[PDB]
């Protein structure tokens, strides 16, 4: 009766990056 | 020269009929846009400069203005969704894709970067970038015998952009696009650069964040052993996504979970479950909770690797959200475990820290713990040992907490507690 559970929280790298130089 | 121009002066130079004047003004725009404190992105958009920048992307005879415009647009696309949309609305996607094949490495790289920002906005722009045919030319840039011959920054940008094509759900990326990208991703996952490894792990974490079928596509590529190796890396930016990926995989089938175990993942958990970074401890415990939701032979592996004492540890002392994941790990264990496995749990000292958590305000963890206690009693019933358990719970102040929970306002809680009391504490 154990069910698998997906992560409760989003986790990701940087979606967008600004080029400074 | 081109430092601290006003937007009006930039507009003046760009609207001149003079390519060199346009180049200088575009560079001036690039510098405004790359300043860390509030670059005037909206003012640039309002002045109508995006279409001009986009047209400059096509100036094959003037590579400097291609680069400057590519950089300027990259930084507008790095902003809010509305700002990224302005770039897409200006026709930038096909223009940047055409630039991937530039003989100028710094320009091809800038186009990779810009496409990364566009795709990174969300599933729709990601899918639109794919529809314009970005994957083929992107993969082609990585079609070399040895990745180590590529410039480091260049490789990192390509990896990051590919990770954005793997990112997001509702919907997840096109199955065919994922199949197309995976073999290159597997290669990048074996590279030696920490940033490339981190972003490759991110991409894998996105691809495994979904139904069993999506997980299978990744697992079939045989990357699990490499993920487990990266799980042991010293670089936190690598361990974080490696662990999320591994955790995602064990939300899948029992067979997919077995590959993680087979690859030696459990041996890393003594360190992960005591990791000084709170989020690592939490994600590792979450991962454990999904493994204990597995088959009895998988629960036995958790036992064999000596991980039950570590679960007792986390339940005893940890950030509360981590303790919550531990509670789940225990309830899942007690749900699927044999009598002997459950008894072992009690022998390791699970009862006291489990009881102590009943003082938590969180209604869900209370339900989870009461379920575990019910399961443990069941095992005890089959050994005629309920009395000795009842006493254990009473000795650590557990009975007091369960008794009070009869007064709990939540229905299922004051039900479950009443049931325990009237059945084992009479």
């Amino acid at each position: 009766s154990a069910v698998k559970r997906p992560a409760a929280t989003k986790k990701a790298g940087q979606a967008k990056k600004k080029k400074l130089d | 020269g081109t430092v601290n121009w006003s937007v009006e002066d930039i507009v003046k130079g760009i609207n001149s009929n003079n390519l060199e004047s346009q180049l200088q003004a575009t560079q001036a725009a690039r510098k405004l846009l790359s300043r860390e404190k509030q670059p005037p992105i909206d003012n640039i958009i309002r002045a109508g400069l995006i279409p001009k920048f986009v047209s400059f992307l096509g100036k094959t005879d003037c590579s400097p203005i291609q680069f400057e415009s590519a950089w300027a647009l990259t930084n507008i696309a790095s902003g809010t969704s509305e700002q990224t949309k302005a770039v897409v609305d200006g026709g930038a996607i096909p223009a940047f894709i055409s630039l991937l094949a530039s003989p100028h490495a710094h320009i091809s790289e800038q186009a990779v970067w810009a496409l990364g920002n566009i795709a990174g906005d969300g599933s729709a722009f990601r899918d639109l970038v794919i529809k314009h045919g970005a994957i083929d030319p992107l993969l082609a840039l990585l079609a070399v015998p040895d990745l180590s011959t590529l410039a480091c920054g260049y490789l990192r940008n390509l990896t990051w952009t590919l990770s954005n094509l793997c990112r997001n759900k509702n919907p997840a990326p096109p199955l065919d696009a994922v199949e197309q990208i995976l073999p290159t991703l597997v290669r990048l996952l074996h590279h030696n650069d920490p940033e490339v490894l981190a972003d490759s792990c991110w991409a894998i974490s996105y691809l495994t964040d979904g139904p069993n079928e999506r997980i299978e596509m990744v697992v079939k590529k045989g990357v699990v052993p490499q993920l487990v190796k990266l799980l042991g890396a010293t670089e936190l930016p690598i361990v974080t996504p490696a662990l999320r990926a591994i955790g995602n995989i064990v939300t899948g089938t029992d067979e997919q979970t077995q590959k993680v175990i087979d690859a030696g993942a459990l041996a890393v958990f003594p360190s992960l479950l005591t990791n000084p970074k709170t989020n690592i401890q939490k994600e590792a415990t979450w991962t454990m909770s999904n493994i204990t939701a597995g088959r009895q032979d998988q629960i036995q592996q958790v036992v064999n690797h000596g991980l039950v004492p570590f679960l007792v540890g986390v339940l005893s002392k940890a950030d509360f959200k981590t303790q919550k994941e531990a509670a789940w790990a225990i309830t899942n264990y007690t749900s699927g475990g044999t009598v002997e496995q459950i008894v072992y749990l009690v022998h390791c000292g699970i009862i006291e820290p489990l009881m102590n958590l009943l003082s938590a305000k969180d209604t869900k963890i209370i339900q989870v713990i009461l379920d575990a206690i019910s399961n443990i009693f069941q095992a005890a019933e089959k050994l005629g040992e309920t009395e000795k358990l009842s006493i254990m719970i009473e000795e650590c102040g557990g009975l007091d907490k369960i008794e009070a929970l009869q007064r709990h306002e939540n229905e299922s809680v004051y039900k479950a507690s009443l049931n325990l009391i009237e059945k084992y504490f009479s």
